[PDB]
């Protein structure tokens, strides 16, 4: 989980990085006991009992989303960000964690580091990175000539300033999911 | 939030006028120019895009230079080919937005007269 | 420019009643209109999100369906803020062109 809190610049929602977790001793006790984390919801089973559970593989994603959009990520639930950027599959047996970083990601003079996907033709697949800067959000006219009207760059700027409120403030977020078809371990 | 402009005034025809408007509350992205005739309805005309693509209506096609400054957040418009049809209230609005061509955050603008 | 007409071209004082805004297609406009509210001495603002796909970020009082030649919308009730000049804009193609407009 060292990379989970050691990335100075988190991945933007459209470009969500994927990391692989395996062959190690899990510390969900660290997750719900650290007490610095702002949010902790694990849909698959009660988070405390998860330490006993053993799985073949683990998958994790780190991205920064606004406080307003944190509610959007859920299995069977979405939002404008979830529909075109990142969303949760109907069966998720892991957890969703959020930690606010007001000082780290709200620099003075504007933040050009983070941008968010705004337009897609249809709902994207869960766990799908449409990182490609595909344009052509128009239809009647080819987008090649100009962004005259419907045509637009589907990537938009999420500028940040210290005055931004909690919903405006960037909240770092991670998601966890497991499957067995090598990750667990009792101790004491 | 509030876009501020200067240089809107009566001028003799041919004079070169630079119109400056200030982006407020957001990182510089898009600016559009819309003109309203005094005691008459407004009419959309010249626009610029964040992509650097440019659209000018037949009223200002090839006659208006539209630009913004990322460093100073000051929008640059240079008056060229002064004509009776274009002169009137001038407004700097967001260039485009929404699902389709939507401008929402506006400023006071600079009403412009032309005469002797 | 574009050729369309907006009604009611003339508006008498509207008291305790629904107000209707209408315009007619020139480019086969479908869900391509943005409604406007303006106060004199102030910058004009959109009265709706234009509902190109769905109406949003607007009080439900102004709701209408624009497609084909029908671009009509209704206002729930008269208000001091609702006492406001209204206009329409061409949306599908360049240049966007404003409809005649009406004031209260």
């Amino acid at each position: 989980f060292g990379e989970v809190f050691n990335a100075t610049r988190f991945a933007s929602v459209y470009a969500w990085n994927r990391k692989r977790i395996s062959n190690c001793v899990a510390d969900y006790s660290v997750l719900y006991n650290s007490a610095s984390f702002s949010t902790f919801k694990c849909y698959g089973v009660s988070p405390t009992k998860l330490n006993d559970l053993c799985f073949t593989n683990v998958y994790a994603d780190s991205f920064v989303i606004r406080g307003d959009e944190v509610r959007q990520i859920a299995p069977g639930q979405t939002g404008k960000i979830a529909d075109y950027n990142y969303k949760l599959p109907d069966d998720f047996t892991g957890c969703v964690i959020a930690w606010n970083s007001n000082n780290l990601d709200s620099k003075v003079g504007g933040n050009y580091n983070y941008l968010y996907r705004l337009f897609r033709k249809s709902n994207l697949k869960p766990f799908e990175r449409d990182i490609s800067t595909e344009i052509y959000q128009a239809g009647s006219t080819p987008c090649n000539g100009v962004e005259g009207f419907n045509c637009y760059f589907p990537l938009q700027s999420y500028g940040f300033q210290p005055t931004n409120g909690v919903g405006y403030q960037p909240y770092r977020v991670v998601v966890l999911s497991f499957e067995l078809l090598t990750v667990c371990g009792p101790k004491k | 939030v509030q876009l501020v402009e200067s240089g809107g005034g009566l001028i003799q025809p041919g004079g070169s006028l630079r119109l400056s408007c200030a982006v407020s509350g957001f990182t510089v992205s898009r600016m559009s120019w819309v003109r309203q005739a005094p005691g008459k309805g407004l009419e959309c005309v010249s626009v610029i895009y964040t992509g650097g693509n440019t659209d000018y209506a037949d009223s200002v096609k090839g006659r208006f230079t539209i630009s913004r400054d990322n460093s100073k957040n000051t929008l640059y418009l240079q008056m060229n080919s002064l004509r009776a049809e274009d002169t009137a209230l001038y407004y700097c609005v967001r260039g485009s937005g929404g699902i389709h061509d939507a401008f929402d955050i506006w400023g006071q603008g600079t009403m412009v007269t032309v005469s002797s | 420019d574009i050729q369309m007409t907006q009604s009611p071209s003339s508006v008498s004082a509207s008291v305790g009643d629904r107000v209707t805004i209408t315009c007619r297609a020139s480019q086969g406009i479908s869900t391509w209109l943005a409604w406007y509210q303006q106060k004199p001495g102030k910058a004009p603002k959109v009265l709706i999100n234009a509902a190109s796909g769905l109406q949003s970020g607007v009080p439900s009082r102004f709701s209408g369906s624009g497609s084909g030649t029908d671009f009509t919308l209704t206002i729930s009730s008269l208000q001091p803020e609702d006492f406001a000049t209204y206009y329409c804009q061409q949306a599908h193609s360049f240049p966007p062109t404003f409809g005649p407009g009406t004031k209260l």
